[PDB]
Formats: C-alpha cells, structure tokens, sequence
C-alpha cells in the first residue's frame, strides 16, 4: 500500500544512520495512543482461552499533560 | 453496524440549553421627515417605528409563509432562561450611572440626546431611566425600549421560562423511588448546592402517538435500539465455574465413551462460555425492551429441550414468537413427557389456537406435570402502571424463586417412571439428561433470582412506557446458549453498577425528552399550517426533520405514506403551553406588522370618483386609504388560483368601482404630473391582455416640496383631487415615554444541566446482596 511505501522509506534512509533511538521512538507513543480509543463492544476472558463478549460502551477520559508529553515525543 | 447504531444513540447529547444575548426585535425607531399640511416641509424631522429587515415577498401565500419562517425564528430564539446583566450596558446620559437593557437601546437613547429638536422632558426621562435591584428576593428591573408586540415576547420569554429552584432534595427525588428503597445501593454526594442555583427538568410526557399501534416498521427499529443499548449495561458474568473442570464431572455422569469430547455426543455441544452470556444478556435486553425472540435448537439434542423447560418456566410464553415455542415444545412433549406414560407421539396442527402444552394439560394425567405445564400456560405478564410508566411484571413467584420446585417436581416424577414402551438407552439417556439439571438446582435457583432481580432493576431506569406487543425481526436463542448458562455459574452474583445505572437513566430521559421536543416542534409547525391556510405545503420535509433528530432511521428508505400517517396523527395533539401562546400572540398581530412594511400593500381601489387626498405627514398629501369601507372586494389569491379574469373584465369595461385586496407591490411617485395625467388609472389594463397578475405596481402619489414641480399646489389654490387610490395605513408616531417598560428577571442564578454528576454511588458486596423479599440471592451452594 501507500503508506507502507512512506513508512518504509521513511524508516530505511534514516536506519543507515540512527541505529540506538528509532525504534524506541516510534515504539513509545503508542502506550498512551491505547488511552484515547472509546470502546464500542469487549472482549471477556473466564479461564484461559475462554471469551464472552460484551456490548459495553466506555468513553476515553485522557487528561491534557500527556498530550503535551506526546507533543513532545 | 451493531456498534454503529449504540454510537449513534449512546452519542446523543441531551437538550442544549439555550440562553440569549440580545432581546428579540422587528422594529426599530426611525427618523423620517415631516412634511407641514398644505404640502411643505418642515426643517425638523420625527422618528417613527419601522421594521428591522423589510423582507416580505408579493403575495399573500408568500407573506404567510414569511410569518410560518418568522415563526421560526422566534422559536430558535424561543429561550429557556436568560440573565438581563449578561446583554445590560451603561447609559451615556443616565443620573445614576444606570443600565439599559440592550446595546441599541442605549444607541438610540445617546442619538436621541444628541438632536436639537427633541422636548426636555425627554432628555430628563432618559436621564432619570435606570435599573434596579432588590437583593433580598434576588431581582432586578431594568429599563427598555421596545415596541409593545416586541414587549410582549420578551415579557412572555420572562415569565414562562423554564427553571426550578435546585436544592439537594431533588437530585435523590429525580432517581426513581425503587432504587432509593434497594437496600444494595448507597448514594451521597460532596457538594450542598445553594437555592440561588437552577436546573431545568426533562420533558417525560408519554407517547403521545402510540407507535406500538401501526407502527410496525418504526417501532421495530425503536425496540431493537432499546435491545442493543440494554445488551451494553447489563452485566457480564465475572465468575464461572470452569468449562472443562465441569464437563469432566458432566462426562463420568454421563458415563461417556473416551475422546466422543471432540465429537460431542449431543448432550455436550455448545456448552461453552460465549454463549451463557450471550444469552444471559438477549433475555434481559429482549425483556426490558420487549423484543420478540426466536430459537434455533435441535432435535438429536435432548438436552436443548430440557433446558428449554426452565426457559418456558422463568420467562413468560406471551415473550417468544409462536412458532419457536410451538416447536419446542411439540418435540419436549413428544420426546419427555409423554413417553414418560405411554401415550401416543401428538396430533399437532398447524393453524391451532392452542400451543402444545396447553392441549397437553388436559390430556395427561399425573398431577405433578399437569400443575407445571397450568403454570407454563397461564405465566403471562402483569401490566402495572408505577412511577408514571407501564411496566410488563412478572408473577412474584417467578422472583421469589419456588417455580423451579414445581419444575423438578414434575422432572423427578419423570425420572420416578418408567418408560414401558421404549428400550433401556432411551430412558437412561433422558434421564441422566434432566439429572445433570437437578444436580444443578440451586444454581438454577439462584439464577433465576439473579434474573428476576436485574431485569425488575433495569426496568426501574425507563421513562418511556413498555407495552408488549409483537416486532418485525427477532432475536435468534440456540438453546445450547441456554444450557451454558444453566451449567455454567454458581456462587457468583453480578450487580449492575450504579453508573451503569445512571448511564441508563440518562441515556433513557434524553432520547425521551428529545423526542416530546422534536414532537412539540412538529405540532407547532403542523397546527400552525393548518391554522394559517397554507394550502401548497406538503408536510414532509418537516416531517423529514423531525425523523432526522431522532438520530436513529433511515430516512432515504422510510416512504411517504408513514409519515403523512404521522402528521394525520399529530393533527390531533394540543400544543404545547409555550408555542400555543407564542403562536396566538402572533396570529393578533402578523397584520400589524403587515399593515406596515413599505415594500408590499394591501390593496388598490379603482372607484371612478375624483377623491381627496389625505393630509398624513410623513408623506403629505398621498392617495392612500385605512379602511376599505363601501366599496365591494376582491381576493386576489382566490383569483390566482382559479383564474378566472371573466367577472374583473366586465367590471373594467363598464368602469365599476371595486377594490382589490392582496399584498401587492407600490413605487413612490413624487412628481404631481403624475397626479392630473392620471397614470395610476394606466396600470390595470396589462390585466385584461395577458391575463397574469404579477407584474401588478400602483403607484402612491407623495406629494410634498420635494417634488420639483411642488409650487403649483402653493401658486392656484386646488386641492389635490385624484382617483385609484391604495389602501395602506400610515406607520404610527414614537412616543419616547409610552414605548418605555421596566423589564424584571432574577438576579444572577446558576443553571445546572446535568443532575446525576453530584451523585456518588456504590452497592453492598455483592455476595451479600438481596432482594424485595428480605432474603438473600446467590445463595444455594
């Protein structure tokens, strides 16, 4: 697709220098992304592989901060 | 798409409060120039009441529909509260430093100051016009200036707001009573709010249109939103046994042949978790919003139809569709019971009145099953009105749970029997089958406790009344679903939490009072039509609207014919206190406002006699009439609907005297040439050749000494005679004293929309939790 065509070169000529802060980079953003996305329908589990799923709906409370930190990032 | 519809509904913010900043206004004073009677002008001029935005189209259909518009808008700034401070400003000439109510107000009090030719007990009324407040009370009164039909909305948007004092009482009164007396549940809050402050109440006026009769394709999507949003809060089992911890003990009851666990031997198909709370949650979801469900079971499984006894036992027969229970039923019947006694199979029909456990009441004879199966039969529910909603209860033995001692009454007497006619492997697997049941029975208990108790909660957090009555669609139930949940629980109890209440609640009030709002939009708009003779006007649109608010349908593929049904529907509901009262303070004085406007007129009279022109004063002498007195009349929409120019033609070549009335253009003429030639005498014969009346233009002979030809009039002493006349009226003069008014308000209160928020909730451990009766569910270990 398009995208993996700008992720990709976007990644490869600049790997061929940077080699210790990449992927820890782009890699840290996503722990507070999980933070923002409403859920619309869930997933259980009872013992082990079990699922029942649930058609709960749960907003996203995200305080300012961390969108300043992921400014940031 | 599930998940599409929850967030359409789950996203509907409640009523936006409205609040303005500016006082609604059509007119404004105006300085026009005074012309002295024998024509001259006077070096001074005069301020009149005019309209704001003279817009008015030609026609009277056309004015109509303005008014219908203008309607609108009043009912767009048609406020909910409103602050005088928030829109008062200073006075630039007041004694006190005192306030005015609005920036134009001010404007015209600091121009009127300014002119040379304006009294000195103006200039002291306006220095000596101020505000006031009473602290004590809370109110403030406020100076203004206004026309008297501009005071009167703004005097009724006063005294008909809608606001109640808030207190701490309240917001526990707002919760329903059954809540508050469920002792599972503790409420509090950390904030005492002052009787300064406010909060406005939902409107929860029932259905007025009875969707649950005729309605069939809206009130199946309705019951399948209220379905898929009460699947969203009820909750989910957090505690199981396990399923293969179980299945094992299940097996060695069953005495299984090894490895038959992946081929699964009917008896041990769909027992997983995936499906008890699936199914745990289309029960109550379908029971709560009245939602007919099918099932789809099979046969080889017996267990299925054992599993469904306790279904058709919990939950009432009325609640499933027909042809799913007559079904299961027919094969309970056919494989259980009367096997159990050596009856014939069953001669079942189609079209039958009767459901195969009614016409299997009668015929067996054994006590136990017969009493059972006269339960089954009779369970129906029990329509009851509390808190102002309807409501579908169940028996209050149902809760209490004892009907399951009557359901293994009648399965161990089954087991007691023998089966003469059938071999020893039919009997042993049917009755290992309903032992694998009984060795769960005071689970089941509990469960069906657990039920009752949810569902009797749930039903606690609806506004709209609940009436049981058949849908389109369905809701598919696998009884393997069932049998799951049947031999999957134990010793944990499932609370909805008071947020999820709350949710509930709220999520239910707002869908509600949007819809009472949307309707009283509707039946504003409606009756206003008919009440206004708009007769092209095809009520969809509006209608379109309306169905658009409730953010819920498909628009594009719902037809014509419902909606018109819809409006035939609305025709018949009173009007809201507000719009009802708005719209009479309109239909008194869409006239007045008509009898001014200088871009339309109401008429012309064409009466062959040379009249005298009248001495007004804005103008001077012009052709105009206030009465329409004597001379007979003619609609001019009657006569563009149904042409028919044969009478006026007769009347123009035999130069009869009529007037024609109609909102019809003018241009101001302010040449006396115009006068003795006679040319608004030369405008009516375009009517007779091309027999259209819309390029229709009178003219409006103002005379004055800025005519340019003026000095005649003061040379030759003739009055000016003239003929073909315009009726019209004259605007009215502005008395800066009559036209002011002292409006009152409340002084700086506090709106608070939501009511809920203060409240924090919490519920008791829920392994110790009960019931109505004073005894404990989930306890039978």
């Amino acid at each position: 697709s398009h995208e993996d065509y700008l992720i990709a070169r976007e990644l490869i000529v600049l790997s061929y220098s940077n080699r210790s802060t990449l992927a820890k980079l782009v890699s840290s953003p996503m722990s507070i992304l999980v933070a923002l996305v409403d859920i619309n329908g869930t997933f259980i589990t009872n013992e082990e592989l079990e699922l029942e799923f649930s058609n709960k709906y749960v907003r996203a409370i995200v305080p300012d901060q961390t969108f300043d930190e992921l400014k940031q990032m | 798409p599930k998940e599409s519809i929850l967030k359409k509904l789950e996203d509907i913010k409640p009523e936006q409060v409205k609040k303005q900043t500016k006082l609604f206004r059509i007119f404004e004073p105006r300085q026009l120039p005074v012309y002295r009677a024998n024509g001259e002008k006077e070096l001074r001029n005069r301020w009149y009441w005019k309209l704001k935005r003279d817009t008015l189209p030609d026609g009277d259909y056309d004015v109509r529909e303005y008014f219908l518009n203008l309607y609108d808008q009043v009912l767009t700034e048609m406020p909910d509260y409103l602050l005088l401070k928030d829109m008062a400003v200073e006075n630039k000439n007041s004694r006190d430093a005192g306030k005015v109510v609005d920036s134009e107000t001010a404007a015209i009090c600091d121009a009127i100051f300014q002119d040379e030719e304006t009294e000195g007990v103006v200039r002291r009324f306006i220095a000596e016009m101020r505000q006031r407040v009473q602290a004590d009370r809370n109110v403030v009164n406020y100076p203004s200036i206004l026309h008297p039909i501009d005071h009167a909305f703004n005097e009724y948007f006063l005294q008909h707001q809608l606001v109640e004092p808030l207190n701490n009482d309240i917001i526990f009164n707002y919760i329903p009573e059954r809540i508050r007396n469920d002792v599972n549940y503790i409420l509090n809050m950390d904030r005492n709010l002052p009787s300064t402050a406010r909060y406005i109440r939902p409107n929860l006026l029932q259905d007025r249109l009875n969707l649950h009769d005729n309605f069939e394709s809206l009130w199946d999507t309705i019951t399948t939103s209220n379905y898929i949003l009460a699947r969203s809060v009820v909750p989910d089992l957090k505690e199981l046994v396990s399923t293969e911890a179980q299945i094992q003990k299940m097996s060695q009851d069953l005495q299984l042949e090894a490895l038959t666990i992946q081929s699964e031997t009917q008896f041990l198909t769909g027992i997983n978790s995936q499906a008890a709370n699936d199914c745990f949650k289309t029960l109550i979801a379908a029971m709560l919003s009245q939602r007919t469900m099918s099932l789809d079971f099979v046969t080889t499984n017996y267990m299925s139809l054992i599993s469904g006894m306790w279904l058709l036992t919990v939950v009432p027969n009325d609640m499933f569709i027909r042809e799913s229970l007559v079904a299961c039923q027919l094969a309970i019947i056919n494989t259980i019971i009367y096997p159990a006694f050596g009856m014939q199979r069953m001669h079942y029909r189609n079209g039958d009145p009767q459901t195969p456990f009614q016409i299997a009441e009668q015929q067996i004879q054994n006590f136990q099953v017969a009493n059972w199966l006269h339960f089954v039969n009779n369970n129906q529910f029990r329509q009851v009105v509390i808190d102002g909603v309807l409501n579908q209860v169940l028996n209050d033995n149902i809760r209490n749970g004892h009907v399951v001692n009557q359901l293994m009454e009648a399965l161990m007497q089954l087991s007691r029997q023998q089966f003469p006619t059938m071999p020893v492997d039919y009997k042993r697997s049917i009755q290992r089958g309903i032992l694998l049941l009984s060795n769960r029975l005071g689970q089941l208990v509990d469960l069906t406790r657990l039920l009752a108790y949810n569902y009797e909660t749930l039903m606690a957090c609806i506004t709209m009344n609940m009436q049981h009555v058949q849908t389109l669609t369905t809701e598919k139930l696998q009884l393997t679903s069932v049998t799951s949940l049947c031999m999957l629980i134990g010793n944990a109890t499932v609370i909805p939490s008071p947020q999820t209440l709350f949710h509930y609640y709220n999520v239910n009030v707002n869908f509600h009072s949007n819809y009472n709002e949307r309707i009283n939009d509707a039946v504003a708009i409606i009756t206003a039509a008919n009440r206004l003779n708009l007769y092209q006007k095809k009520m969809k649109s509006i209608v379109e609207d309306f169905l658009k608010r409730l953010q819920i349908f498909d628009i594009s593929r719902v037809p014509d014919d419902q909606m018109y049904r819809l409006r035939d529907r609305l025709r018949l509901l009173p009007v809201e206190i507000r719009r009802l009262d708005i719209f009479n303070l309109i239909l008194m004085n869409m006239e007045q406002i008509e009898r001014a406007s200088d871009k339309i007129a109401q008429g012309v009279i064409i009466a062959y006699r040379d009249m005298q022109l009248e001495r007004d004063e804005m103008y001077g002498y012009v052709n105009i009439a206030r009465n329409l007195d004597g001379f007979q009349q003619i609609n001019l929409e009657e006569l563009m609907r149904t042409g028919d120019y044969a009478q006026i033609t007769n009347m123009l070549l035999n130069n009869q005297p009529v007037a024609l009335v109609g909102a019809l253009p003018f241009i101001t003429d302010s040449s006396v040439i115009s006068l003795v030639a006679k040319l608004d005498a030369t405008v009516f014969a375009q009517i007779v050749k091309l027999r259209k009346v819309d390029t229709l233009k009178p003219i409006l002979y103002k005379i004055n000494s800025d005519s340019n030809d003026f000095y005649l009039v003061a040379n030759y002493d003739w009055v000016p005679t003239s003929t073909t006349k315009v009726y019209k009226q004259i605007p009215q003069q502005f008395d800066f004293r009559a036209s002011m008014h002292m409006l009152t308000s409340n002084l700086t209160f506090t709106v608070y929309s939501d009511l809920l928020a203060f409240v924090s909730a919490d519920t008791v451990e829920p392994i110790n939790a009960v019931a109505f009766d004073n005894m404990r569910i989930m306890n039978e270990l």
